[PDB]
């Protein structure tokens, strides 16, 4: 079946960046746009942005417009987050979202924790 | 964007009775309000898309319902797998959630 | 017979093998299709339905060398049935509401083919093309439509667009001959609009046509300045005679909303007021006025002096009219 | 595929021109409807606009096949290659179907041979409206249709056991009835060409005067109490009571006028138009009434309202 | 390749990405019940079978190419009486990417009816629907989709509102199923919602009934001796009135 | 035009000797010039003008098949304004400059109805 | 047969010999400042690969033989919306002479513009103009002429 898994955990001092893969298997990755949701421990899902991975199409947030960077590699499957100049509140747990339709978020990624210190 | 509320911030029922989780989209949202159920340390999981229908997979226990703003989701009878965080997001515009409403005894 | 049968050879050879589905130099830089109008006439300028119809020979050249030949030296005007087994691009007028190319005899398009590949592709077209006026200054307004031509499926990477001749590419506006309009000025502007699709070369072809104003002088204004003229009477009429006095008023004043109403029956439903209807309200509150003149006078007396207001009515009231219609023209004209 | 085979099968040796079992026995169709919406009826016109979807299913041998798929379910593309009954609509005055963006057509095919062929039509049907008494009229606007050119003996037409598919009638264009209800029929129509049956769909509209009410009845009611107040001002004012009545007689011809104009051009006297007679009765007997006066106003003042009410409960009972 | 069956039959259920762009929103007929607008209606869909690869990614092409392949049978539900534009030529662009997307878009002007209840005529507000959906193809075979956010797949054009009498507020979509005899129907829905623009029947029809009304009680002011005044005073207003009435009903239906 | 819902209105039957029967269902507008100096009181007579356009007399001929049983159904016309009185059925050849032809001629002598317009123009006139 | 090129393409300029035959004059629509007519719009003109030998000495034909061959693309330049009547066939008729010439009527309602000036309405007289010629065609490819004398 459908299975998105995601780097594993990490810490990185502050003003660092970093990157955060999303690897698909199951379906044709091209087929369905790729979204990536921010939660910070005990706050709401947060929309970072998405990518259309057939031409790299991208959308972000107003409020991480410029905190992050969505690429993708088509021939590995795989969708990367990149986030730069972090800061304590960047903290949190991210999960990467397969959009089926205009309904629905079908498959979640398995959640890469991230912490500063 | 869309701001979603959860009414609900934690709700707290013993086993086996009716639920109602509720949520209230700021903007119109039509029926793109679906709902998440997510464990502790776990990824969200998907249980009703659109407005009603029900995802694949799901107990045919929880049921959704709401027209243009005011969306409920209803449990006839809490399992104990029932217990975990419950959050509602729209897709209409671009996607926004809800606080996320917790279940408890 | 013998150049005939050549023709007929060197015309089967050019469509033999050819694909209409594929623009010219299709995979490769833009065809550039040049454009040029003869307008035949503009007719039915109606603001009822914000249209105008448009006849025109629209003729578009454009370079094709799957069209190109040496045998034969003579262009080759071609039966316009060929039009069909031909590559032509796929422009459309996008203010089009209702557009036809006329039928009889035969469908009226030519093909010519000259040997060095141009195609010259003319149509006779009738284009009810919309046109969104503005009449807050009706009738004394200038309104400016456009023809907007445009490649519907080829984008700036396909297709380009320019006016064959320059300025000189549209003909024939100066002999137009409109009933109620003069048309001042037309401009050519070549620009390039982007949808979601992508970016697509337009041709705006615009004429400031300016309304003529002489016959809404005999149907619209003269009738109700006459009518203000004739509320005018009743202040020449003594006092004492109600009866007279106040059937001028509600007649006139009656006679003014009907004019006013009926006038603007004909016209859509715009919401915003007009020039004609800030003159017709204008001379209804002076007719009104009059009404309002022999009531004061009636409660005066009843309820010297009353011919003194009625005398200076008599003189202010022309004078005052006058001033309004001095401001109305200047601020108009 | 395995559905292209199926097709390329099914239209091979499939001689487009013949009905299924000519010269064996009458093809038998059933025919059903959903009427979408019943149009304006344009009472003027005698005439009125019905938007349906109708689906006629028939059975051919000759579009039978067996696989695992049980239908061919198929857009407007198939219509065109096999054979459609030829159904007219014999009161149609213009009918259309529907093309934006491709033809509004659906074609499904069993493996028994079931041919379900639905499109979806925009009928201009002539309705005979008998506007007798008018604006009470009730009228049973039909809708036929049979084959044209293939006799009972060829093509014959039945209803399915779902009557009509009537739609909800809130968003219909029916201003001025109210749709009753819907009845069939199925008669054998004799003709030069033959002998047809003709399947009758007849809709029963009820006609609502709140309009012609707001619209006629009441400016004539409160014209004709116009004349009555004439009675009221003084009998020495000349100029006052002639004024009052010439008004109200001639804006009571112009309301005609304009009243008559809402109707069709029919040569008989409608309720309407006795209304309207009773009001020139009314404003003209005033108007003499003041004629003989100045050449017997208490009088007036009781019989013309007593007569008006009276002549409204007798005229509006029936 | 086979026009008559949609892509992936018998294995997938054939999604199409229906997106409209509201050239010019024309004007309203309240009398038909029914808006006239024009539109670039654009479809996109998967088909295996228009998989190619070549020197180029992406093949535009014109409208032959569109009648050779299939496309969906999309029709407007409470359309009446559309026009797909021909002149010059067929106002439809095809686009074949190498992957197998199609992207097919045509010029409309639906005429779409709208149900209007005017009861607070002329201070009402209308949401005039657009519902299309596919014909012959029920939910399990053909399945409509909006390409991008619901909210940001309708889009009309700035300088395009042909509205006369009416203010376009905004547009919002929504998807659901219609039943029938014939089969469950996926169907995308768009109301735009309109506001009347009361300033044509302020200068229409309540100045004339409030200068009328004035008018009538202007009577009050001349003598009480003075008969035939007040009497053709009266009496005028009130024909007036009903002339005002007859003239106010004619502009709706 | 020719009314083409649901399919073109139209019908083809080959009899065994030969004979094909081709019916069209037809709506026409055809031209009547209205002499109304007598209207109301007119008694106006519209035809209709059947008449082949490439084929003369030497390769086409034209009859009612049976003599005055060719047309019906103009009783059963209920017509809101006028009173069909009388109909006739002529058969004859006009001559062009292309040569002769053969006519057929379907000539309704219509009658208006009275009583609409006494009770509409009349009657109002009178009162007055 | 190549019916995209007209007759002696290269070589001769087309004749075409036209007359106009007015079945009826229809309403003019002062309004719009056009006429309506109804005309047999006749055009004859040789063709030399039309030539044939047998019995008859005139090919009397239907509409489909003018689709077939080449026919002038005549139009009306003042013409705004005409109708090319085809109930219940297309009325038109194709008459090919042994010796190649061809007869080409078609029944025809010109709706034609006539610009008029109503300076002396309603007692005025106008000259409504009729004009036609070949659409793509110049004067040195095809030339129209009058079958008979112009005044008849
Ligand atoms: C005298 O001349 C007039 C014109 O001056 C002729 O009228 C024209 O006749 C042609 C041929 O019959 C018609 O073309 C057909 O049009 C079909 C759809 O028409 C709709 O769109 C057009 C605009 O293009 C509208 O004008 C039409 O409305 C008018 O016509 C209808 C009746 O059709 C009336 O009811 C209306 O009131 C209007 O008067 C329509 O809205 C079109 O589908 C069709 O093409 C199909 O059939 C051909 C047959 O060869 C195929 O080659 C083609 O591929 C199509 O087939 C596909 O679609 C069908 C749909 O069911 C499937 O079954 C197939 O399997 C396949 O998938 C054809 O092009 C034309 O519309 C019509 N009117 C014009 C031009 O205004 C008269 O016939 C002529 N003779 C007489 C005696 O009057
Ligand atoms: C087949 O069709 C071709 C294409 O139309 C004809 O060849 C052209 O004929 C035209 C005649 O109108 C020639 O036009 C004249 O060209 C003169 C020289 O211009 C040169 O520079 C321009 C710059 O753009 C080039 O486009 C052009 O080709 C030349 O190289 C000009 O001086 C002329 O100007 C004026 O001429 C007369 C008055 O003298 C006016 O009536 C004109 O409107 C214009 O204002 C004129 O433009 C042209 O040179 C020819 N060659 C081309 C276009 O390549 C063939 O004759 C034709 N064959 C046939 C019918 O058998
Ligand atoms: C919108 O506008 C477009 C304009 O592009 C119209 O599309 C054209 O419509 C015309 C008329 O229907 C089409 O013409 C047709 O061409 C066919 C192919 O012609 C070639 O092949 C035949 C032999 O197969 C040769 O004889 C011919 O010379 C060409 O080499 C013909 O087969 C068609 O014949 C039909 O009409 C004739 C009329 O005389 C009949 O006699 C026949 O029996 C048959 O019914 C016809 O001539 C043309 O191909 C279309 N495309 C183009 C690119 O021009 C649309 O019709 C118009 N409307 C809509 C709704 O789209
Ligand atoms: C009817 O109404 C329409 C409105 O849609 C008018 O169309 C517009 O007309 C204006 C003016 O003609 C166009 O605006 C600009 O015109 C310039 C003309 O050149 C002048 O300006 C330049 C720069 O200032 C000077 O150097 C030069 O000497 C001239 O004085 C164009 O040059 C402009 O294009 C440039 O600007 C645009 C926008 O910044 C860039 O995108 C271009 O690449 C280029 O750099 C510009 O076109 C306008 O384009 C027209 N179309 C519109 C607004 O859609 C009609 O003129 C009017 N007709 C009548 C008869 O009333
Ligand atoms: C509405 O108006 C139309 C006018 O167009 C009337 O039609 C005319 O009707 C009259 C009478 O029915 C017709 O008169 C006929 O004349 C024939 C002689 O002319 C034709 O002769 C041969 C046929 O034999 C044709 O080939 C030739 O081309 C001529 O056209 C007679 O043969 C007719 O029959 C009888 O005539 C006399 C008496 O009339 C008898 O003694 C004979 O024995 C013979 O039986 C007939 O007389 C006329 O042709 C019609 N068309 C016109 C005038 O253009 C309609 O009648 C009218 N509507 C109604 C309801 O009356
Ligand atoms: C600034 C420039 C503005 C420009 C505008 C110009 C506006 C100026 C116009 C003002 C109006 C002119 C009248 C002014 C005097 C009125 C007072 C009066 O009664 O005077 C005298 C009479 O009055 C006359 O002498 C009559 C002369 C005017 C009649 C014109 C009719 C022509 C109609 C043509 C229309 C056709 C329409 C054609 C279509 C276009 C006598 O008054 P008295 O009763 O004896 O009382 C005085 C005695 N006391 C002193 C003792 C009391
Ligand atoms: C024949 C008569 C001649 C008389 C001449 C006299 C001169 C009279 C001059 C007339 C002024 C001309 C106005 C033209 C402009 C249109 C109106 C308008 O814009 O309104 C706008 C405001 O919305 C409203 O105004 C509605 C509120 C009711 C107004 C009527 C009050 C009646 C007063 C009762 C008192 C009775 C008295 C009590 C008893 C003593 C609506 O416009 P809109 O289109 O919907 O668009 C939105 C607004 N926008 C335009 C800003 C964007
Ligand atoms: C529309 O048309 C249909 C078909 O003509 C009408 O349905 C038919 O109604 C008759 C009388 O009700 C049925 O006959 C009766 O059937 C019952 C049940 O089997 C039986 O008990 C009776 O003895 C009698 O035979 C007939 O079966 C039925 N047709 C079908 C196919 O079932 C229908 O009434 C019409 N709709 C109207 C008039 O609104
Ligand atoms: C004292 C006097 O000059 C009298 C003469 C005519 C009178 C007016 C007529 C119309 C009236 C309509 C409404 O009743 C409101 C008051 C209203 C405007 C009145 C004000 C007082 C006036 C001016
Ligand atoms: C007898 C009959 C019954 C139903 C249909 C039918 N087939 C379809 C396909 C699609 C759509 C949208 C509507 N269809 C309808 C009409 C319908 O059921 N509506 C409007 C609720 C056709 C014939
Ligand atoms: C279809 O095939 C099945 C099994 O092969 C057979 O029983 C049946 O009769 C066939 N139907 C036909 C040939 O119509
Ligand atoms: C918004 C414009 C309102 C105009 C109202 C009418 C003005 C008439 C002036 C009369 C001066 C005597
Ligand atoms: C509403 C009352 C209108 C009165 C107009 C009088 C004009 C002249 C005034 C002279 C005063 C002496
Ligand atoms: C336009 C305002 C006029 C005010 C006149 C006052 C009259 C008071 C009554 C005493 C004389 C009639
Ligand atoms: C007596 C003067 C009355 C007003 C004259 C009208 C002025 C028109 C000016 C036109 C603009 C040039
Ligand atoms: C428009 C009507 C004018 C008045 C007609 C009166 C004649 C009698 C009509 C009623 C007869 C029952
Ligand atoms: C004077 C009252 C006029 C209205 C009377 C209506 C009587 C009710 C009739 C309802 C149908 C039986
Ligand atoms: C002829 C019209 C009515 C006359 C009545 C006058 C009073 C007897
Ligand atoms: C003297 C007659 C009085 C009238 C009473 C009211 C009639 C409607
Ligand atoms: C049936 C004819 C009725 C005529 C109208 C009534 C007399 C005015
Ligand atoms: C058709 C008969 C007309 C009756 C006229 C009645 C005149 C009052």
């Amino acid at each position: 079946e459908i299975q998105l898994q995601q780097s594993g955990p990490e810490l990185v001092k502050p003003g660092t960046s970093v990157k955060v893969s999303c690897k698909a298997s199951g379906y044709s990755f091209t087929d369905y746009n790729m979204y990536w949701v921010k939660q910070s421990h005990g706050k709401s899902l947060e929309w970072i942005g998405y990518i259309d991975p057939y031409n790299a199409d991208t959308t972000y947030n107003r409020e991480f417009k410029g905190k992050a960077t969505l690429t993708v590699d088509k021939s590995s499957s795989t969708a990367f987050m990149h986030l730069n100049s972090l800061t304590s509140e960047d903290s949190a747990v991210y999960y990467c979202a397969r959009k089926r339709n205009n309904f629905y978020f079908d498959y979640w990624g398995q959640g890469t924790p991230l912490t500063v210190s | 964007y869309i701001v979603m509320t959860q009414s609900p911030k934690s709700m707290s029922m013993s086993l086996g009775e009716r639920v109602t989780l509720s949520c209230r989209a700021s903007e119109y949202v039509g029926s793109y309000v679906s709902w998440y159920q997510q464990k502790p340390e776990q990824s969200p999981k998907l249980l009703i898309y659109g407005a009603s229908n029900r995802y694949t997979g799901v107990p045919d226990r929880f049921a959704g319902s709401g027209s243009a703003t005011d969306f409920t989701l209803t449990i006839t009878s809490v399992q104990a797998e029932d217990l975990a965080d419950y959050h509602c997001g729209q897709t209409y515009n671009y996607p926004t959630f809800g606080g996320g409403t917790k279940l408890e005894i | 017979p013998s150049n005939m049968s050549l023709v007929k050879e060197t015309v089967d050879r050019l469509l033999k093998g050819y694909d209409i589905r594929l623009r010219p130099d299709f995979g490769g830089p833009p065809v550039a299709v040049g454009m040029n109008i003869d307008i035949a006439s503009i007719d039915m300028v109606s603001e009822v339905n914000m249209d105008y119809t448009l006849t025109m020979y629209f003729q578009q050249a454009w370079r094709d060398k799957r069209l190109s030949y040496n045998v034969i030296p003579l262009n080759l005007t071609l039966d316009n049935r060929v039009a069909d087994q031909l590559w032509v691009p796929d422009t459309y007028f996008l203010n089009d509401k209702k557009s036809f190319v006329h039928g009889v005899t035969v469908k009226n398009r030519m093909i010519r083919l000259h040997p060095d590949g141009t195609v010259l592709y003319g149509l006779r077209i009738t284009t009810t093309a919309a046109c969104m006026m503005d009449l807050r200054r009706y009738p004394l307004d200038e309104q400016n439509c456009t023809l907007e031509i445009e490649s519907y499926g080829y984008t700036t990477d396909d297709i380009e667009f320019y006016w064959r001749g320059d300025d000189n590419a549209v003909t024939g506006v100066t002999k137009i001959e409109l009933p109620q309009f003069s048309i001042v000025d037309y401009k050519l502007i070549t620009k390039k609009v982007v949808f979601s699709t992508g970016s697509y070369p337009r041709l705006s072809l615009s004429f400031k046509l300016k309304r003529n104003i002489g016959y809404f002088i005999l149907q619209t204004y003269m009738p109700s300045i006459l009518i203000t003229i004739l509320s005018w009477v009743s202040f020449w009429i003594n006092y004492d005679a109600s009866a007279a006095r106040v059937a001028l008023g509600i007649t006139t004043v009656l006679t003014m909303t009907t004019i006013n109403t009926h006038l603007r029956e004909t016209l859509p439903k715009i919401p915003y007021v007009k020039a004609i209807d800030m003159y017709l309200m204008g001379c209804f509150v002076f007719v009104f006025m009059a009404l309002l003149e022999y009531a004061l006078v009636n409660y005066i007396f009843f309820g010297t002096d009353v011919n003194a207001i009625d005398r200076w009515s008599r003189i202010f009231f022309p004078v005052v009219f006058s001033f309004f219609n001095i401001v109305y023209w200047l601020y108009y004209v | 595929g395995d559905v292209t085979v199926i097709l390329n099968n099914l239209l091979e040796g499939y001689d487009n021109k013949l009905r299924p079992d000519i010269g064996v026995k009458p093809t038998l169709i059933h025919t059903d409807m959903y009427v979408n919406s019943i149009g304006p009826v344009n009472a003027i016109n005698m005439e009125y606009t019905i938007d349906i979807f109708f689906a006629q299913t028939w059975y051919d041998r000759r579009l039978k096949f067996n696989s695992t798929i049980k239908v061919l379910r198929l857009n407007s593309n198939m219509v065109g290659k096999i054979w459609i009954p030829d159904t007219f609509f014999r009161n149609s005055k213009k009918a259309d179907a529907h093309w934006i963006t491709t033809p509004n057509r659906m074609l499904r095919i069993w493996n028994d041979g079931r041919v379900l062929y639905t499109l979806r039509l925009t009928i201009d049907a002539e309705c005979q409206l008998q506007l007798h008494n008018f604006p009470m009229d009730e009228h049973s606007c039909p809708l036929e249709f049979s084959s044209y050119g293939y006799p009972r003996e060829e093509i014959v037409y039945q209803w399915k056991r779902s009557s009509v598919e009537v739609g909800d009638t809130r968003s219909w264009r029916l201003y001025q009835f109210s749709f009753v209800g819907l009845r069939n029929t199925t008669e054998v129509v004799k003709t030069t060409s033959g002998d047809y049956v003709v399947m009758s769909v007849y809709f029963d509209l009820s006609r609502r005067m709140g309009y012609f009410t707001i619209q006629t009845y009441i400016p004539c009611t409160l014209i004709v109490v116009l004349s009555w107040v004439s009675f009221w001002i003084n009998k020495d004012a000349v100029p006052a009571r002639t004024s009052l009545g010439i008004t109200t007689v001639l804006t009571m011809t112009t309301l005609s006028t304009i009243a008559r104009k809402s109707l069709p051009k029919v040569s008989y006297v409608t309720a309407m138009d006795l209304f309207v007679s009773v009001c020139f009765i009314f404003v003209f007997s005033a108007l003499v009434e003041y004629g003989t006066l100045h050449y017997m106003d208490s009088y007036a003042r009781i019989f013309f309202p007593t007569a008006f009410c009276l002549f409204n409960l007798v005229y509006w009972v029936s | 390749y086979d026009n008559r069956l949609r892509p992936g039959l018998g294995e997938r259920v054939t999604e199409v990405k229906t997106d409209i762009f509201v050239t010019s929103f024309g004007p309203v007929s309240d009398h038909d019940m029914e808006y006239t607008i024009d539109v670039f209606f654009r479809q996109s869909w998967k088909d295996e079978r228009l998989k190619f690869k070549g020197p180029m990614t992406v093949l535009r092409l014109n409208n032959l190419m569109a009648s050779k392949i299939w496309t969906p049978d999309t029709f407007f539900h409470n359309g009446k009486k559309s026009v797909a534009h021909n002149m010059t030529m067929p106002n439809k662009l095809l686009r074949i990417t190498e992957d197998g997307t199609l992207l097919y878009t045509m010029r409309l002007t639906v005429r779409a009816e709208c149900p209007m209840h005017l009861e607070d005529f002329p201070m009402d507000a209308h949401a005039c629907p657009l519902k299309f959906g596919s014909y012959a193809y029920t939910r399990a075979e053909v399945v409509y989709e909006w390409t991008r956010e619901p909210a940001r797949s309708v889009v009309v054009a700035e300088d395009g509102s042909r509205l006369n009498q009416y203010d376009l507020l905004g547009q919002t979509v929504d998807s659901g199923i219609v039943q029938s005899s014939t089969g469950e129907y996926v169907v995308m829905t768009t109301h735009f919602h309109l506001k009347r623009k009361i300033g044509y029947f302020v200068i229409q029809t309540y100045l004339p009934c409030i200068m009328t009304v004035i008018l009538s009680q202007v009577s009050f002011w001349l003598n009480r001796e003075s008969v035939p005044a007040r009497t053709v005073f009266g009496v005028t207003t009130v024909l007036t009135m009903t002339t005002l009435s007859i003239s106010a009903r004619n502009s709706l239906p």
